[PDB]
């Protein structure tokens, strides 16, 4: 598994 | 063009000490040119910075189902990437070539700038030092620091302020991972 | 520390401008081209070792475009202030006369990240072998760019490396020539 991993950002409030 | 432009940042840092022994985790919100929320993995939870980022932080940190995800990132993400990346990034090293000259094409026995060029290497870190018939020159000795050319090489230039007599030995030495013994280029006045 | 990995994302209005790229000590790793939905190694030997996801990296653009308009309603609408870039060019290497080499325009402290930038050999506009960098992300939350040029070294021809920002009044040129 070489794959570079990454987040993702939440959702704001509102 | 005179517009109003509105700019929002999505930065997730990881931070590494000592291989990866210790991982700091840092997830950055910013609008504008303003930080307004973060997660800092040695927090474990997410702080507004400014108030504008308070409905974000206390909103978020309700849901520990995202707290969980964070917190773990640290193993999953973090220390994953640096695994993967770690031979073409951490461990990159690439040779500088060193050239010697004087900046000023003139006669001797004039104030001249005698540059040793250091280029194309990585990583950033270096020791250059210049000697004048075996003795190191400690004074006199401009530099341009470190310069990060963008195409994951650097440069430097290292000056050293001198009036060549005939005769005279100037040697560089530079140190670099890149390599396991000294670089030695030298100009004869 | 020894090292710092950083995910960096962008999206600009109403630009509708969107980045996503790693960087590594100062350094772009990759970035996912938005139009294509690929992924851009900066050094293209990186690919060879590694891999990623282009598409993943739209998900988080559109996440960024949504969040931005909630926050600039949050913040009832202050719009970005424009900070000039600081503009440099340098060479590749030493000059050596007649001896393949490459300028450099570093392009530095700026924002909102768009820039224009063009080349020019004596007045003249120049895009053969023209290449940049994308935006890189900077601690203070400016931006930096790389602009390069390929060129053959001789005393007869001078450059300009010219940048429009909207924090700039005109137009800047940053000049270099052969000097010896």
């Amino acid at each position: 598994g070489s794959d570079a991993r990454f987040l993702r950002g939440y959702h704001l409030y509102a | 063009d005179t517009r109003p432009r509105f700019l929002w940042q999505l930065k997730f840092e990881c931070h590494f000490f000592n291989g990866t022994e210790r991982v700091r985790l840092l997830e950055r919100c910013i609008y504008n040119q303003e930080e307004s929320v973060r997660f800092d993995s040695d927090v474990g939870e997410y702080r507004a910075v400014t108030e504008l980022g308070r409905p974000d932080a206390e909103y978020w940190n309700s849901q520990k189902d995202l707290l969980e995800q964070r917190r773990a990132a640290v193993d999953t993400y973090c220390r994953h990437n640096y695994g993967v990346g770690e031979s073409f990034t951490v461990q990159r090293r690439v040779e500088p070539k060193v050239t010697v000259y004087p900046s000023k094409t003139q006669p001797l026995q004039h104030h001249n700038l005698l540059v040793c060029s250091v280029s194309g290497f990585y990583p950033g870190s270096i020791e250059v030092r210049w000697f004048r018939n075996g003795q190191e020159e400690k004074a006199g000795v401009v530099s341009t620091g470190l310069i990060q050319n963008g195409d994951w090489t650097f440069q430097t230039l290292v000056m050293l302020e001198t009036v060549p007599r005939s005769g005279e030995v100037y040697t560089c030495q530079v140190e670099h991972p890149s390599v396991t013994s000294p670089l030695t280029v030298e100009w004869r006045a | 520390e020894e090292h710092v990995i950083i995910q960096a994302e962008f999206y600009l209005n109403p630009d509708q401008s969107g980045e996503f790229m790693f960087d590594f000590d100062g350094d772009e790793i990759f970035h996912v081209d938005m139009a294509k939905k690929e992924t851009v190694w900066r050094l293209e030997e990186f690919g060879r070792f590694a891999s990623f996801e282009a598409q993943g990296a739209l998900a988080n653009i559109a996440v960024d475009k949504a969040n931005l308009e909630i926050m600039t309603k949050r913040s009832n609408y202050t719009p970005i202030t424009n900070v000039p870039p600081e503009v440099t060019v340098l060479t590749n290497s030493p000059v050596e006369l007649r001896e393949p080499n490459v300028l450099i325009c570093f392009i530095d402290k700026f924002t909102p990240p768009v820039v224009n930038v063009t080349w020019l050999r004596n007045g003249k506009p120049v895009t053969t072998g023209v290449s940049e960098t994308v935006f890189l992300p900077r601690e203070d939350h400016l931006f930096r760019k790389f602009h390069y040029l390929p060129f053959l070294p001789s005393t007869e021809d001078v450059y300009d490396c010219r940048v429009e920002h909207w924090g700039l009044d005109e137009p800047l040129l940053k000049h270099w020539e052969f000097d010896a």
